């Protein structure tokens, strides 16, 4: 239908007047407030213990002293960053849980933005070439069932396996000259870094789906008409289709461990090479080796927050 | 005009190139006009429509062909510096040219 | 040469905007397979033992 | 795609300005010329994109 473009009109028009990525990135202060945020998350591994981050943002913002424009006063910086923290908080760019402060979708977009507008690594490159080309290959073999195809694939990539190998036996092998290792970690970073992405939009759609169940509970005058069919089943009441089965089936590939155990040592091998000094810089160097520890560590707590929300909506169809 | 004048030395450059290159006796002092548009992107600024920038070559061209220092565009795109120019920008007007550029500098400091 | 085109910096502003709401998530099993394999052959690349 | 091109338009730029201000130079330009590499060695972009 073409009207859905000017429903695409005014989806941008809500976005602009509603989203807190946006909002930010449109008011004089967003540069101060970005580049605080990110100098606040950068270092961090889960989330921020509250006194710790009115510390951290203190410092920065004495930091900033020379940046007298922005109202940075020298008299408190400590009530400076408690004052901060809820403003922020009060935008619903970071979180409040557990005691720790957290970014929610808005800001990691914001930074996202941010952070690509310049010196964004580069995705047009031969190395993504092949990664898709691998992909494309892939793909293929598991869409088709028919079994003569699939033997003659396997029958086929047996034998150009075979050929390389005997080639490697005469000694034959090449290793990555430094240009085109810069280029493959840069690329393998830009890969296993976009992991992490969705953690933050995952909890926001189970929240949306209890809402909405609580909403659709309390907005009928007689509730048991409807709880019938909630408390049929004992599975699960938190049914998010459109997120939180891809997070279940990416749980279901996070608990093999095997792999988990091969990567942790593989992504340190990497790093130990002499090219990894100059194509990733600390930051990303430190990111990109406890990213194993940390997918492992969010999805332990985006489970917990999914337990707790089920648990105490299960305590709510009942007593209702 | 200045800005005529800043063409004008451009044009004066490619001239004594070919004429040193090839000797005064030969007529075919040409120069095409895609050869222009790089030189005054410095100066002038770019404005990111190659359609624009020509418009302003051409225009300029054209009021240097009022002048007398330059044909207009043939069909390859392509002008004849008039000998005229090497006259018109002689060491004697050059160094009062760049006499007043220098007053302006300041001036402008 | 008569067409117009997107510079990078309108190819950014799109590419936020289109990515605020519906954008296809990245934090799937098939990207974590994918960063695998690439792994895998980053590693059979580097090092230089036959 | 679009950012390589104004990379090498940069470059460009900065080399035409550079060549001007060496009003006493030739020695750099002849090393220039004489080089069979294009004269536009932007490395962070031209050499990944070719």
């Amino acid at each position: 239908m073409e009207e859905n473009t000017r429903q695409r009109t005014e989806n941008y028009i809500s976005a602009k007047n509603q989203h807190p990525a946006w909002i930010l990135l449109a008011t004089r202060r967003a540069p101060l407030v970005l580049s605080c945020l990110k100098t606040l998350f950068e270092k961090s591994h889960d989330g921020i213990p509250l006194e710790e981050a009115i510390q951290s943002l203190s410092s920065i913002l004495i930091e900033h002293v020379s940046q007298e424009q922005y109202d940075i006063n020298q008299d408190n910086p400590f009530l400076q960053a408690s004052r901060e923290l809820r403003e922020w908080i009060k935008r619903r760019l970071i979180v409040e849980r557990d005691g720790r402060i957290f970014a929610t979708d808005a800001l990691e977009v914001a930074i996202t933005f941010v952070e690509s507008l310049d010196n964004r690594f580069m995705t047009s490159t031969a190395s993504r070439l092949s990664t898709v080309q691998r992909e494309i290959e892939n793909l293929e073999t598991r869409l088709n069932p028919n079994p003569a195809n699939r033997v003659a694939t396997l029958r086929r990539r047996i034998s150009e396996l075979e050929r390389e190998l005997q080639e490697a036996e005469a000694g034959h092998i090449e290793v990555l000259e430094t240009h085109q290792a810069v280029e493959h970690i840069r690329d393998v970073y830009n890969l296993a870094s976009s992991l992490r992405a969705d953690f933050r939009r995952v909890e926001d759609s189970w929240r949306e789906a209890d809402r909405a169940l609580r909403q659709s509970i309390i907005g009928e005058q007689y509730h048991r008409g409807d709880i019938v069919e909630r408390l049929l089943n004992d599975q699960d009441a938190l049914l998010n289709t459109p997120e939180g089965r891809v997070f279940d089936s990416f749980q279901q590939q996070l608990r093999q461990s095997s792999e988990l155990k091969a990567m942790s040592e593989r992504l340190r091998v990497i790093l130990s090479h002499p090219s990894a000094s100059d194509a990733l810089n600390r930051l990303q160097r430190h990111d990109l080796r406890w990213l194993v520890k940390r997918l492992v560590d969010e999805s332990q707590t985006v489970l917990q927050a999914r337990a707790r929300s089920e648990r105490d909506v299960r305590g709510f169809m009942k007593t209702g | 005009n200045l800005e005529q004048s800043l063409l004008v030395a451009i044009l004066r450059q490619h001239f004594v190139a070919w004429e040193q290159e090839s000797g005064t006796g030969a007529s075919q002092a040409q120069i095409a006009i895609d050869d222009l548009l790089p030189q005054l992107q410095i100066y002038l600024g770019d404005p990111g429509s190659e359609s624009k920038e020509r418009t302003r070559l051409l225009t300029l061209l054209d009021q240097l062909k009022g002048h007398g220092l330059v044909t207009s565009p043939d069909a390859h795109e392509r002008i004849v510096i008039r000998p005229i120019i090497a006259h018109l920008a002689d060491p004697i007007n050059l160094q009062a040219l760049l006499a007043w550029l220098r007053e302006q500098i300041a001036q402008q400091t």
